[PDB]
């Protein structure tokens, strides 16, 4: 029936935004950590700024 | 009727004839409009329970023999664009190639309206063709 498979269009669409999307939080994970370098080495450059 | 005739052409003259149908659908629709009088209990959906031996039967007689041949073009109707629906299913197996039409490609300008990763044909093979 088309009203039932409607419904699992409309499904699969969403469960693959879900890949999509978590294929996105993994880029933006790997990002994220290799940004966190600078955590270690900031709060130093700017004491005569101040 | 149709049919009949063009049986005569294939065998009686030998003759090589097209043969085209529209809409092959009705004729199972109008079937299962008289089904519920002749004292049939309906099937899914509501099509009679014969439907498929008798469009077999049709089908059947539709065919290219070793006097003839008959080069068959027949329409069928999918009902709100459901082809899961037990009429254009049941007439899917009775045929050597088959160009299913999509209302979305329709709305983008694109005509004909074919949706090339639904159709099929028996020849898409490197024996057959080059």
């Amino acid at each position: 029936s088309g009203k039932l498979r409607l419904y699992k269009e409309k499904l699969e669409g969403y469960n693959r935004f879900y890949s999509i999307v978590k294929t996105i939080k993994m880029v933006t994970l790997a990002k994220y950590r290799a940004a966190q370098g600078r955590i270690r080495t900031r709060d130093f450059s700017l004491r005569y700024t101040e | 009727s149709a049919l009949t005739m063009a049986e005569y052409f294939r065998d009686v003259e030998g003759q090589d004839v097209l043969l085209f149908i529209d809409n092959i659908f009705r004729f199972t629709q109008a079937n299962s409009e008289v089904s519920a009088l002749l004292g049939r209990i309906p099937a899914a959906v509501g099509y009679q329970p014969t439907l498929a031996e008798d469009l077999g039967q049709l089908q059947e007689r539709i065919t290219s023999t070793t006097k003839g041949s008959i080069t068959s073009v027949q329409a069928v109707y999918v009902p709100a664009d459901d082809i899961t629906d037990p009429a254009p299913a049941t007439t899917f197996s009775h045929l050597d190639a088959t160009t299913v039409l999509d209302r979305a490609v329709a709305e983008s300008g694109i005509y004909p309206a074919v949706n090339p990763l639904e159709c099929a044909s028996r020849i898409m093979d490197p024996d057959v063709i080059s």
